């Protein structure tokens, strides 16, 4: 596979960025 | 003493003001 | 014509010129520290090393003598309140004269090198053009620092040959010059042992002068060469700004921290000593040995040393001052004359009752006085309607063991309020406010302002390092970019590795 | 398959300012709900 | 036949959608682990232990209120190192522990000297003077001097700023109580700068842009403009003419103006970073001692200056025992300073 | 002696005069107060 | 003796050295494989 | 009000050492052959 | 030298591959908070875990090199 | 330019001005001893911050423990 | 002390408004140097380097000063390419209209905290599972505002709220 | 010794004005074409 540096930079910030939203989003059904 | 200090300066910087515009370096050009 | 922030670039290229200026600058720090030592002698008062020692008088350059030393005057006293001393020529006044006569010889080499700037010496041989073999000058300039560097050590600092540093005990009642052996191990990198500076001195002056010896030998790489610009003198201006900035940020912090080279009979205590209690743990545990060894009360705190107890007085706290708050710390809360002795708090029923001392941080304090669980029992209210906890309410007094007051209680509640507010501050002292027209508001310390200025003068150092770096590695376009710049060597697609013609 | 353009730009653009209106309007609601509602 | 060396740099320097160079092997790393550290510390981690706050979206706060907060202060000045004696290798332990705080500064301090050197980088490979860089040593001034400074001088880590919105609003709130930072003249320049320099940006732009030279037929006047052209696009003689009528003087230099604009907020924010290091030893501008001797004396006398004292008194009463929570700090109801009825 | 070829000419134009002493009042009007303290 | 923070000294040390010894040891890597072409 | 003795002195010298200097430069760029 | 963004975004190929990896990552993240393993990987108190039934005071940290052993003390006061 | 006893004394000194050896000549030894004093430095700041810790070497003014 | 006293009375510094006035001008000064710097590190060479760069352009000269093309590849490598201004007059719109709009957003922050719509209040916002309150930063802010509200204007209040 | 408090002003602008205006004519003579 042929990986450039603008696709590695891309991912870094993009892959986490998704997985946190998703994080919060299942925070706003916790209930005290 | 200091109120004269004060207002001394703020004099000069009024002064400065009106030398700043009216004596100023004209432009021109060239 | 030279824009005034550039007129003395006209040295750049002028070597002889630039030893003068050079040598100027020499003349004026030597004779700063000359005239700083005689204005500083004919101000001190030497009388009172306990409760009035230099770093409460605003002495500045006063510490730097001792520190190394110099501790007699020619007048027969010493920083440690002996009498009938002869310190020979190298007193206090003796620095300062030195100094002078230095700064007057260095006036006089100035002139000389102003005027005969064309020396042969400064030409290239092969172009006539004047150079400067900057490289080899390191390997000459760092043999000579590694040789005084190791002298200073293995001499000096030792007592060998020398008058040793000044050291003393761990709560800064003993403090003298001594001659210290130097500390191999790896408590020589502890700040706290001046062994260790006695053995950097000695280990890394030969370290400086084996790479001195190198560098007058072995010539740079071509590669080094060119990339930091050797054969530019302001390339050196750039990486010397950048150590001394990193130096000055070094002293600034092991003067702040406290270390072996600032000790606190020369520079004042720490901040961080009355944050930890440091003094007032010490008083403690002399007081319970007293007591546990048969001592009356009286007794005990009577046998607490004057300047221990005033090591435990927020006065003295470095972080207590303020920027225009100018002079010596006995300006704000007056020239400390005596102890008044330890304040006990008492409430009716006899419970004893403490202070709650004043932070750092706080420009006021309330008064509130905790038993000794931390339960709330007395203070100072602000609305009366429902107080609970006054001193008249809670039948506050106020005994005093040691110092001036021994033996005297105090059942006056305005007086024992007005003791409870000196409490915040620690040990509570009497002080003469009249000599010097004391306005009762905290300074800090020479350890404050020492520290202020060299942190502060090593980040505008920082811009210093940046600015001129910038100018070694742009040489070349200082006056601005080739007028006729390549629009493919700037614009995207053209060439493939960045700034390179050849990568088309 | 790589072809750019297959999916016009402006459908790519509508569908995602709705994803983001959806999930921070999901946190607005959140605002008001569960943890942090003062509730 | 080339070494590796060379081939490195080549690679590191070809252009490509985001430059790398040297300074990206310091940048890029040490860019990422702060940025991530603050969106990991406020998105999961709390402040319970070392402040008794909460401050992460996963208890309840929100986007103005989330923080990576300060150590405790019993911490002192440690480096909180994931290995270190205090954490000793748990990475739970260590979020607990404010690690995540010095991991950020740390990482935070070196990722600005990587971008700093970015912007050297580039200028030498492009060729231009690096101006940029130079006007970028006031943001590293004022990192430096307010997130590592400042706490060193002060007892410990816990008195820095915390990263969050909230927590850098009560930063701000404590400086004015404890300090009396907006009397100090080094943050006045501070603010001057700052100001001159929003002025600036906004008095150039509106002036280039309503002495544009009609170079096209269309009434939106964007396109009329070719990046290669030889020609000013705007009128330097009318625009000087207007501001010297309107205000008395006028910029006649285009050099000049754009070095004032670097000149202004780069002054403005290195001033303000010597007021903070005065301050990391709480040398502040706190009073003037001519005032406080006339109020003492004279019950009568009121300025602006002793009201604004009476509220610095109220903040440092009313905040300290929840804002500091290592002093165990209780202060009966009765010694809190407060006015009549409120 | 033989004169220094090193030498240069300085100038300030008048209008970094009137900036110049703009800074250097408006400097004094500011800290003068914390000099008086 | 070796000192639980000495033992964590020299853990953050070799931690250090593997993460840049991994990081140079790639750039190099890719470099070789990658060169500019050059007339 | 019981202002700092030197606050005039202090004041008048940060004032008059600068200010001279500059106007001693502009004076001597006049008075060059234009 | 690299495809420009747009092409990408507005190619099938791209919407195949990530109409999957991006509602992944989502549901994982989802999943790290609503398995309660974002608490304990991170040591944030869940709502019950603040303070003991009893008490109310803070488990502030007071001892530097202790801390890590004073934070497991703190944490086994609450069951 | 004027010569000078003491110039004609320190001439070979200022002789050798843009000599260089050849390529990278001693960098990599450099490199190697700019690590060490990295780590050196590393070693002092951590034991003045109590991060690393020694047998024997109590960073305080007192010496106990 | 207008500020100080405002803070405890709308909470300026949690309303979005004053926020945006912050961006305005922090944005602005940092817009103003990086264009101030681009400028100036693209000067063409027209000066020796004895004299100021400044004598480099003549007042109403008709060719531009800088190269801007140079400008563009420095700033477009420092970012990347399309997040930098290659149009001046599209640059220059921009330099007038962040800090303009922001001080907008600010003098109405001011404008309606004067009817009294104030900054956002998340005082005990986060409540534990049997209803403690657990403070956030939110709260500590509270206690700064109190600690002013309390002190200000101390005998100008006779009634237990401050109503205007 | 209580000394006139405005004697170290007086004195320094005793000197400082009629030095610095010596100065200002002494570098604009110098700076004259020669
Ligand atoms: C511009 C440059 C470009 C950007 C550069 C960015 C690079 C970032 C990397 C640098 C990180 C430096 C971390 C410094 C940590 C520190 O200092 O940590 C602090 C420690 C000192 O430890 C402190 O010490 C205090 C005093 O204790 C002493 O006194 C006590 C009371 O008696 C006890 O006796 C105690 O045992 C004794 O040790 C307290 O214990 C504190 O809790 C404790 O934290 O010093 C030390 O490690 C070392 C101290 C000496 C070296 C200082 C140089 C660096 C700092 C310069 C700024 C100084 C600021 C001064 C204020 C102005
Ligand atoms: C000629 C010899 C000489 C001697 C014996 C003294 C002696 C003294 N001086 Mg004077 N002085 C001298 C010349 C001398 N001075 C000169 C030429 C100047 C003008 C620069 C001064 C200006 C001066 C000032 C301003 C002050 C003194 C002070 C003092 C006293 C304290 C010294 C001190 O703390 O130094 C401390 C020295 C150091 C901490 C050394 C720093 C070395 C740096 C870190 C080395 C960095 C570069 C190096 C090459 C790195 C590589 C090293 C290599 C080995 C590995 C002491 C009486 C103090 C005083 O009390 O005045 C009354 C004081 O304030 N001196
Ligand atoms: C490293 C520098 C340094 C340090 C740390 C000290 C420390 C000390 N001095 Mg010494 N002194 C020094 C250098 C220093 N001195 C020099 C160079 C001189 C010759 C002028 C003196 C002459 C001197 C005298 C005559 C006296 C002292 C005294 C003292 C003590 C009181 C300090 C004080 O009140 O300061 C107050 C500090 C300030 C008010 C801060 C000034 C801040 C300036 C004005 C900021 C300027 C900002 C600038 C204009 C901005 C430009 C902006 C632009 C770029 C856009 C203290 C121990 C006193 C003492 O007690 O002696 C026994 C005393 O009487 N010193
Ligand atoms: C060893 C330290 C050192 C040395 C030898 C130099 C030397 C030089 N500098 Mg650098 N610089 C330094 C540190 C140093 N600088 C630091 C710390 C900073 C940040 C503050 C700078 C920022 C700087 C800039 C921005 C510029 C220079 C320039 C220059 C060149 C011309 C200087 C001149 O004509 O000024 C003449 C100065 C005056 C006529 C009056 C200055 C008055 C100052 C502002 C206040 C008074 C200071 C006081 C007398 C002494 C304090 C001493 C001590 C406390 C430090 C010259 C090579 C210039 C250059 O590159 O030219 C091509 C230039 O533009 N320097
Ligand atoms: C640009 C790269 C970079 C830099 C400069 C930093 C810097 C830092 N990191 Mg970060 N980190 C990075 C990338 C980086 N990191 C990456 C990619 C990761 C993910 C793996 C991390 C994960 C991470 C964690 C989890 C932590 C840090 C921490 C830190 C801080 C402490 C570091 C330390 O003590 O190292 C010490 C090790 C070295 C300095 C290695 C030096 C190797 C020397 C030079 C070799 C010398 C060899 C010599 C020449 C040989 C002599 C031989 C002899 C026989 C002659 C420091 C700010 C800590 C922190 O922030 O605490 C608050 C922390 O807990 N980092
Ligand atoms: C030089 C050429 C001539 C120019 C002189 C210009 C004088 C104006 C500037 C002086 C300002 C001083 C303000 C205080 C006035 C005063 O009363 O001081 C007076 C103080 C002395 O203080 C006096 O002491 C007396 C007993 O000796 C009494 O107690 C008096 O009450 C007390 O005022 O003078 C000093 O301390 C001067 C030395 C201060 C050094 C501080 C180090 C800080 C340096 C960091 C600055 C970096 C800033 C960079 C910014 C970019
Ligand atoms: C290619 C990669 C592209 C993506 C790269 C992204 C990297 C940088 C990301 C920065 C994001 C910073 C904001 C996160 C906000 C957040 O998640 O809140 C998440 C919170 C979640 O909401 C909270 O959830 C809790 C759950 O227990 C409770 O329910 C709370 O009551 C509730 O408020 O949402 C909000 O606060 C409301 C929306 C706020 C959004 C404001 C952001 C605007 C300000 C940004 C300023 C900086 C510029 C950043 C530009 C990007
Ligand atoms: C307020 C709404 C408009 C804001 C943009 C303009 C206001 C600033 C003026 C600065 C000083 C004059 C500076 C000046 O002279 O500008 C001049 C500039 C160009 O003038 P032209 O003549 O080319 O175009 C204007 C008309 O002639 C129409 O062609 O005007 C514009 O670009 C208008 C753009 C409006 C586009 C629609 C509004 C967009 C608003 C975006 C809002 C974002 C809000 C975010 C909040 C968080
Ligand atoms: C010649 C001679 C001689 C004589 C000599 C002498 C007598 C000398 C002197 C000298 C001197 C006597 C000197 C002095 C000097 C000083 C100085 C140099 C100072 C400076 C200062 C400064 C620089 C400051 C600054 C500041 C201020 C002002 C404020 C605050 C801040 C600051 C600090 C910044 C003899 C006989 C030997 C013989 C031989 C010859
Ligand atoms: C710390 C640490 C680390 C690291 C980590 C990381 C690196 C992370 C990352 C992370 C990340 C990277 C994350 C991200 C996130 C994101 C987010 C969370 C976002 C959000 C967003 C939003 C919400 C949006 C908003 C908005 C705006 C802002 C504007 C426009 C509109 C809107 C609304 C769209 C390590 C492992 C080394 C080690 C340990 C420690
Ligand atoms: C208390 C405040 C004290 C402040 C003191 C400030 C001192 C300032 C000194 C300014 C130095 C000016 O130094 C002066 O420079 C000019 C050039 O600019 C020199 O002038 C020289 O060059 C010019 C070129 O136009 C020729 O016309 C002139 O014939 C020639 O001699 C002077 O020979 C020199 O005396
Ligand atoms: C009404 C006075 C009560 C007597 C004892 C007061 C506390 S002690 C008192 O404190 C003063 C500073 O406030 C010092 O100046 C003074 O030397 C000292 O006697
Ligand atoms: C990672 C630190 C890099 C410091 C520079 C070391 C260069 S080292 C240099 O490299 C060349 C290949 O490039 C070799 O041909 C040469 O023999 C070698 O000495
Ligand atoms: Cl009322
Ligand atoms: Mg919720």
């Amino acid at each position: 596979p042929i990986f450039t540096v603008r696709w590695v930079a891309v991912h870094t910030l993009a892959v986490p960025t998704i997985f946190f939203l998703g994080a919060i989003a299942a925070m706003q059904f916790i209930q005290r | 003493m200091e109120t004269i200090t004060y207002v001394f300066i703020f004099a000069c910087i009024i002064a400065l003001f009106f030398f700043a515009i009216f004596f100023r370096e004209p432009p021109r050009i060239t | 014509g030279l824009p005034w922030y550039r007129v003395h670039t006209v040295l750049i290229n002028d070597p002889g010129r630039l030893i003068a200026a050079h040598l100027m600058h020499t003349a004026l720090v030597a004779g700063w520290a000359g005239s700083m030592a005689l204005y500083e002698l004919a101000t001190f008062d030497p009388s009172d090393p306990v409760l009035n020692p230099m770093w409460r008088q605003g002495m500045f350059v006063l510490p730097f003598m001792a520190r190394l030393g110099v501790t007699g005057s020619w007048s027969g006293w010493s920083i440690t309140g002996e009498t009938g001393i002869d310190p020979g020529f190298w007193s206090f006044e003796g620095v300062a004269l030195a100094h002078i006569v230095l700064s007057g010889l260095l006036f006089l080499a100035a002139c000389w090198h102003w005027v005969y700037w064309d020396l042969e010496l400064f030409r290239d041989p092969r172009t006539g053009e004047p150079a400067l073999d900057l490289p080899k000058m390191f390997g000459i300039h760092l043999f000579l620092a590694g040789l005084l560097c190791f002298g200073f050590g293995a001499f000096h600092l030792t007592g060998l040959f020398g008058p040793g540093m000044w050291v003393s005990d761990p709560y800064g009642l003993t403090g003298s010059v001594q001659p210290v052996a130097p500390e191999w191990g790896p408590d020589g990198f502890n700040p706290y042992n001046p062994g260790g500076v006695v053995a950097h001195h000695i280990a890394a002056g030969i370290v400086g002068i084996i790479a001195g010896l190198f560098h007058i030998l072995v010539r740079p790489p071509q590669r080094l060469y060119k990339a930091l610009r050797m054969g530019n003198i302001e390339t050196v201006l750039s990486s010397s700004i950048a150590a001394v900035f990193f130096a000055a940020f070094v002293v600034a912090g092991t003067m702040w921290y406290g270390s072996a080279t600032t000790p606190i009979e020369l520079f004042g205590p720490t901040r961080y000593q009355w944050d930890s209690s440091y003094f007032q743990q010490e008083i403690n545990r002399r007081v319970q040995a007293s007591l546990a060894s048969g001592a009356t009360l009286e007794e005990a705190w009577s046998a607490i040393p004057e300047k221990l107890a005033f090591y435990d007085y927020i006065g003295n706290n470095p972080a207590k001052g303020g920027l225009f708050r100018t002079g010596p710390m006995n300006k704000g809360d007056g020239i400390a004359q005596a102890w008044k002795g330890h304040a006990v708090f008492r409430n009716k029923e006899g419970e004893e009752l403490f202070v709650r001392r004043m932070p750092a941080f706080f420009e006021s304090f309330p008064v509130i006085l905790t038993d000794k669980n931390g339960v709330v029992k007395a203070d100072i209210p602000f609305r009366r309607a429902e107080s609970k906890y006054s001193f008249e309410q809670q039948g506050v007094t106020v005994s005093f063991y040691g110092g001036e007051l021994n033996g005297q209680t105090f059942t006056d509640p305005p007086t024992v309020k007005s003791y409870a507010r000196k409490a915040i501050f620690g040990e509570i002292f009497e002080f003469d406010t009249e000599t010097l027209n004391s306005d009762g508001i905290f300074r800090t310390s020479p350890r404050g302002w020492f520290t202020f200025a060299h942190a502060v003068f090593a980040l505008l150092f920082f811009f210093g390092h940046i600015w001129h770096g910038a100018r070694t590695l742009f040489r070349d376009v200082f006056s601005g970019i080739d007028p006729e710049l390549s629009p493919e060597q700037v614009e995207w697609g053209f060439y493939q590795k960045v700034g390179d013609v050849t990568t088309r | 398959m790589s072809e750019g353009g297959r999916i016009p730009l402006w459908i790519v653009a509508t569908v995602a300012g709705m994803g983001v209106i959806v999930i921070v309007g999901l946190f607005f609601y959140g605002a008001y709900a569960g943890l942090g509602s003062s509730l | 036949e080339r070494g590796w060396f060379d081939i490195l740099d080549d690679w590191l320097k070809r252009d490509r959608f985001v430059f790398v160079g040297w300074s990206g092997i310091l940048l890029f790393p040490c860019a990422y682990l702060a940025l991530g550290g603050w969106l990991t510390g406020t998105t999961f981690v709390t402040s319970w232990y070392t402040h008794g706050l909460a401050s992460s979206y996963l208890e309840g706060c929100n986007f103005l209120t989330v923080a990576v907060s300060t150590p405790a202060n019993s911490m002192g000045h440690s480096l909180l190192l994931l290995w270190g004696p205090e954490a000793q290798g748990d990475f739970t332990r260590w979020c607990q522990l404010g690690g995540l705080w010095t991991f950020i500064a740390l990482h935070g301090a070196f990722g600005l000297i990587g971008f700093m050197l970015r912007q050297f980088e580039i200028a030498r490979l492009v060729g231009v003077r690096p101006y940029n860089a130079i006007a970028f040593s006031a943001p590293i001034a004022v990192f430096v001097s307010v997130f590592l400074i400042y706490p060193l001088g002060q007892s410990s880590w816990f008195f820095a700023p915390s990263f969050g919105v909230a927590a850098i609003f009560r930063f701000l709130l404590f400086f004015q109580g404890f300090h009396n930072w907006t009397l100090n003249p080094f943050h006045m320049m501070g603010v001057a700068g700052v100001l001159g320099g929003a002025l600036l940006c906004a008095i150039h732009g509106a002036t280039v842009e309503n002495t544009l030279f009609q170079d096209g037929e269309g009434a939106s006047t964007f396109r009329a403009f070719n990046p290669t052209q030889a020609e000013e696009t705007y009128s330097m003689v009318t625009a000087n003419r207007f501001w010297s009528q309107i205000f008395g003087i006028a910029f006649s230099n285009k050099r000049w103006l754009h070095f004032f604009m670097l000149f202004v907020p780069v002054t403005g924010l290195w001033m303000s970073a010597i007021g903070v290091v005065g301050l990391a030893l709480n040398l502040r501008s706190y009073d003037f001692i001519s005032q406080e001797i006339r109020a003492a004396e004279d019950p009568e006398f009121e300025t602006f200056y002793t009201k604004n004292l009476l509220l610095n008194e109220g903040i440092r009463a009313w905040m300290a025992p929840q804002d500091q929570p290592h002093e165990n700090f209780v202060f009966p109801e009765e010694v809190l300073p407060r006015g009549n009825a409120l | 002696m033989e004169p220094n070829p090193n030498r240069q000419p300085v100038e300030l134009n008048r209008t970094s005069l009137y900036l110049g002493l703009l800074l250097i009042l408006v400097l004094a009007l500011l800290f003068s107060s914390y000099f008086f303290n | 003796t070796i000192t639980p923070s000495l033992k964590g000294f020299f853990i953050g040390l070799l931690s250090g050295a593997v993460v840049l010894g991994l990081t140079f040891a790639v750039l190099i890597a890719i470099s070789q494989i990658d060169k500019v072409q050059r007339s | 009000m019981e202002v700092n003795q030197l606050g005039l002195i202090a004041t008048a010298l940060f004032v008059l050492v600068p200010s001279v200097f500059l106007i001693i430069l502009y004076v001597q760029t006049e008075s060059q052959q234009k | 030298g690299e495809r420009p963004f747009s092409d990408i975004i507005t190619s099938v190929r791209y919407w195949v591959i990530h109409s999957i990896t991006i509602p992944a990552l989502f549901i994982a993240g989802w999943l790290f908070v609503s398995t309660g393993l974002a608490y304990d990987v991170f040591g944030t108190p869940r709502p019950d875990s603040y303070y003991a039934q009893e008490q109310r005071s803070i488990p502030l940290v007071t001892d530097r090199f202790e801390a890590k052993q004073q934070v497991e003390t703190f944490l086994e006061q609450l069951k | 330019a004027r010569r000078t006893w003491l110039g004609d004394i320190l001439r070979p000194l200022n002789s050798e001005y843009g000599k260089v050896a050849p390529g990278w000549g001693t960098t990599p030894l450099m490199a190697v001893f700019m690590g060490l004093f990295l780590v050196f430095l590393l070693i002092i700041l951590e034991i003045y911050n109590s991060t690393l810790i020694l047998d024997g070497v109590n960073v305080s003014w007192k010496a106990l423990g | 002390n207008f500020m100080i006293v405002f803070q405890a009375e709308h909470n300026i510094l949690m309303h979005p408004f004053h926020m945006l006035g912050v961006a305005g001008v922090f944005g602005g000064a940092l817009f103003a140097a990086m264009h101030g710097s681009l400028v100036t590190s693209s000067l063409i060479r027209e000066t020796t380097e004895t004299e100021s760069t400044n004598y480099g352009y003549k007042f109403g000269q008709e060719e531009e000063t800088y190269n801007i093309v140079a400008a563009h590849g420095y700033f477009g490598r420092l970012i990347f390419q399309y997040a930098s201004f290659n149009n001046s007059r599209s640059l220059h719109f921009f330099l007038a209209a962040w800090p303009v709009v922001g001080i907008w957003f600010a003098a109405l922050g001011i404008s309606t905290m004067a009817f009294n719509l104030n900054g956002f209040n998340f005082n005990h916002s986060v409540v534990d599972a049997q209803g403690n309150v657990i403070n956030t930063w939110a709260d500590i802010i509270n206690r700064a505002n109190i600690g002013i509200e309390v002190m200000h204007e101390r005998n100008a209040h006779n009634f237990p709220l401050d109503l205007a």
